[PDB]
RNA sequence: UGAAACUGCGAAUGGCUCAUUAAAUCAGUUAUCGUUUAUUUGAUAGUUCCUUUACUACAUGGUAUAACUGUGGUAAUUCUAGAGCUAAUACAUGCUUAAAAUCUCGACCCUUUGGAAGAGAUGUAUUUAUUAGAUAAAAAAUCAAUGUCUUCGGACUCUUUGAUGAUUCAUAAUAACUUUUCGAAUCGCAUGGCCUUGUGCUGGCGAUGGUUCAUUCAAAUUUCUGCCCUAUCAACUUUCGAUGGUAGGAUAGUGGCCUACCAUGGUUUCAACGGGUAACGGGGAAUAAGGGUUCGAUUCCGGAGAGGGAGCCUGAGAAAC
């Protein structure tokens, strides 16, 4: 072989397997991607651009860019490294992984692509798939469809219908950083919490300086006199 | 020894000044201080050139908790010393006591020249080498 | 056994706390109190094994939540708030008003005190510095932090507060001939006149007091909380003025008081 | 409505069992000013971009794939491979913001007891210096930078100050630090204020996160004081860590834990080290005048194993059986 095709721009994606081995040869080394073509590799691919991508081997483990290897290996993984889920912050396992260098003991890989070629597939170049999901921020949405910094959005916000078949309801999100009439009120009272604080301490300084002062300056007929 | 560097590495008491350029009169210092608790601070302390950072008076270590003595057993290391302190203790059975005893490890400044015999008072440190810890205080010759 | 308790057995817990011996296998305890542990308390006693306003200790979450309990005029909905000797702890549903402060025989109490008499407290005076951009200050008994304060104050005396605000309006001093609170101790739950300090000093100094019924004695500094001068006691004291009985007295007035 | 699976959190409890273990487990108290802490409970982040007049999507951006599909291999096991697909609170990013204060530069003016427009930083977690962090009581000078008011001779008058038995703590303050922690691209139910009538300006309740700080259920290590039989066991340990120093690595930390160099110490007839134990400890059980003698593998509290031995993946939490 199957193989894990993920054309990008439109969003999709496809499994075509190729079961012929001579028509297969090729990949065979070329590390994680070291562009492999795509002529002979399957000829409903013809000067498609087939980079490499990493995807998996058999009994079938995670391959890693980064092993230096064809071989099959079983090294220390981290909470960062992937091949690898940490199941607790600060723990660490062993496990195994058949090196970005391919070679045949593949049931999978990917094909994902850069210069698309002349002849055409069928359920990625043909069919798209959603822009699935949506942006956040007014400052990502001026990046979206623009709002004319000033006009603001809110209004060409992203959103979605829904149906109760008899009642559809227009679920939306929420932004986060949104300058408000809130907002605004809290670099607020913060600023005037600074000051006010301070006109405090300035004050009790000195109120005490000279009230210590009412003393060691009498500190002085507190001699001579009492 | 008396000859001060003696210890490759030269010596000072640490933070002290001495102002070859500004009128040098006195030439050099000194650090000292008054251990305290009812003490007399020795003059061969603020006289005494030498230096060992383990003095009470001229370094840098506290005294505080026991103030105990005894009876010098030997001395035969380069600024240190051994004490005992026979005592007596109250078995409740034979209803009688016996002579016990524990040897003592303890660090001691040139500020007092101990022999065998003598009677001696000592303080307390924190910890000043393997076993180590309590520094001379006051002797008691004949 | 590696980090701190956070536990405690029942048993374990002081001997006044006066807590049963049955039934909860645990006692609490206190959290990071401005109080010190063993002379101190939580409001989960003090709220159901005291005074009764809890029956369970479920039910003690519940008046708390409701933030219907002061503790020196700031809420607190700890559960264990680590409460203490001098403490305020207001009724808000009920103006009904607890300063903590011990029996006489032993104890806690409890003891109710004039709506007004909440307002302040008697700041024990801990130590004393030129602290942080030099500034001087005194760090109170309460584990509780005080600035700007007179340079008449020194080391071990009170300073009435204001609770509504962190002021230090009156201080009293120590000298051979005022009135002390004791806090820890065969002697605590007693007053009250620094007969004569005995200085030494490593450490340990030593006190001489006396009684109103003319009754002494010696503890430790450390233990002692001067109050007024002679008269004005800056309180209320409890009962029994705390007083001091050969039972060969108590036994009597269990005898005088018969009466049902 | 809901099979399966994507994440989530569970499985580290619980049950059994006692072979090992003799100052070790363990009981009674101690300490955390020696550390980590899923949750649970309570407080909690407006100065995120970027040299900031035509800005980065925030009306919400993009990858990949499990299931499912279909094409399979093997005697065989909770075996998997190569393909077309598709979402997330998965996977990865990246806007949102107020007023203020304050700091370090200084275009110009003016030689004064030196002012100045606007230029950036300050949001938080990191790292590291350094400073404050006062106060056991009342009183004379010169400054070296000049903080407040000029009665144009000077002053400085009420000047802030938390806990501790105890600190270098608690938090703040500067100069930079970081393969930069976070600051909501969620979600179910109600869905209505008013217009400047775009399905906009604005609006309930509730969840699931989430940075810290306390908390709390804990763990870890930890003082003291306590063990049965043996001298036909009287001297032990420092091969190579035995006992301390000093510094680093190590840890969540402390400490010969381990290593660099150093010193020669520490235990011992008041029974050490050795040998035995058909020893897991105690609460307690039998016996029962008093004092006692034996037994507590076993219904609760600790610890230890998982057939021996080791090493480690996940997770806060395992040397897991």
């Amino acid at each position: 072989m199957k193989l894990n095709i993920s054309y990008p721009v439109n969003g999709s994606q496809k499994t075509f397997e190729i079961d012929d081995e001579h028509r297969i040869r090729v990949f065979f080394d070329a590390r994680i991607g070291q562009e492999v073509d795509g002529e002979a590799v399957g000829d409903e691919f013809k000067g498609y651009v087939f980079k490499i991508s990493g995807g998996n081997d058999k009994q079938g483990f995670p391959m890693k860019q980064g092993v230096l290897l064809p071989t099959r290996i079983a090294l220390l993984l981290t909470k960062n490294v992937s091949c690898y889920r940490p199941r607790r912050d600060g723990e660490r396992k062993r496990k195994s992984v058949r090196g970005a260098i391919v070679g045949p003991d593949l049931a999978v890989l990917a094909l994902v692509i850069v210069k698309k070629g002349e002849q055409e597939l069928e359920g990625l170049t043909d069919t798209t798939v959603p822009k699935r999901l949506g942006p956040k921020r007014a400052n990502n949405i001026r990046k979206f469809f623009g709002l004319s910094k000033e006009d603001d959005v809110r209004d060409f916000v992203i959103r979605r219908e829904v149906t109760k078949g008899e009642k559809t309801y227009t679920k939306a999100p929420k932004i986060q950083r949104l300058v408000t009439p809130q907002r605004l009120q809290r670099k607020r009272h913060q600023r005037a919490l600074k000051v006010r604080n301070a006109q405090a301490q300035r004050e009790a300084a000195a109120e005490y300086a000279q009230l210590l002062a009412k003393r060691l300056s009498e500190r002085k007929a507190e001699k001579a006199e009492i | 020894e008396l000859t001060v560097q003696s210890e490759r590495a030269f010596q000072k008491q640490p933070h002290i000044f001495n102002n070859p350029k500004v009128k040098t009169s006195k030439r050099t210092k000194r650090w000292y201080k008054n251990a305290g608790l009812g003490f007399k601070t020795p003059k061969t302390a603020i006289e005494g050139s030498y230096i060992d950072k383990k003095c009470p008076f001229t370094g840098l270590v506290s005294i505080r908790g026991k103030i105990l003595t005894g009876t010098v057993v030997s001395t035969k290391m380069h600024r240190t010393i051994v004490i005992r302190r026979a005592y007596l203790h109250y078995i409740p059975k034979y209803n009688r006591y016996e002579k016990r005893h524990k040897n003592v490890p303890v660090h001691v400044s040139p500020a007092f020249r101990v022999q065998v015999g003598d009677i001696v008072t000592v303080g307390q440190c924190r910890p000043i080498s393997k076993t180590v810890r309590f520094n001379v205080v006051k002797v008691s010759a004949a | 056994a590696r980090g701190p308790k956070k536990h405690l057995k029942r048993l374990a817990a002081p001997h006044h706390w006066l807590l049963d011996k049955l039934s909860g296998c645990y006692a609490p305890r206190p959290s990071a109190g401005p109080h010190k542990l063993r002379e101190s308390l939580p409001l989960i006693v003090f709220l159901r094994n005291r005074l009764k306003y809890a029956l369970n200790g479920r039910e003690v979450k519940a008046i708390l939540m409701q933030r219907h309990v002061k503790v020196d005029g700031k809420v607190r909905t700890d559960t264990t708030y680590p409460a203490g000797f001098m403490d305020v702890i207001t009724l808000d549903a009920t103006n009904e008003n607890f300063r903590l402060v011990y029996d006489v025989k032993g104890r806690f109490a409890v003891h109710r005190i004039t709506d007004e008499e909440a307002s302040y407290k008697l700041g024990k005076v801990k130590k004393v510095q030129l602290g942080k951009k030099g500034v001087p200050y005194v760090v109170t008994h309460d584990g509780r932090t005080i600035r700007y304060p007179d340079p008449n104050i020194k080391v071990n005396d009170t300073v009435k507060i204001d609770l509504a605000s962190g002021k230090i309006t009156d201080f009293i001093k120590f000298d051979a001939g005022k009135l002390v609170y004791v806090t820890g101790g065969r002697n605590l739950g007693r007053i009250g006149t620094i007969v004569h300090k005995e200085r030494h000093d490593g450490g340990f100094d030593l006190v001489h007091i006396k009684d109103s019924l003319d009754n002494t004695f010696v503890t430790r500094l450390n233990n002692v909380f001067v109050i007024g001068e002679q008269g004005k006691p800056y309180i209320s004291l409890p009962k029994g003025k705390g007083i001091k009985l050969s039972i060969a007295e108590e036994r009597d007035r269990r005898r005088a008081q018969q009466g049902l």
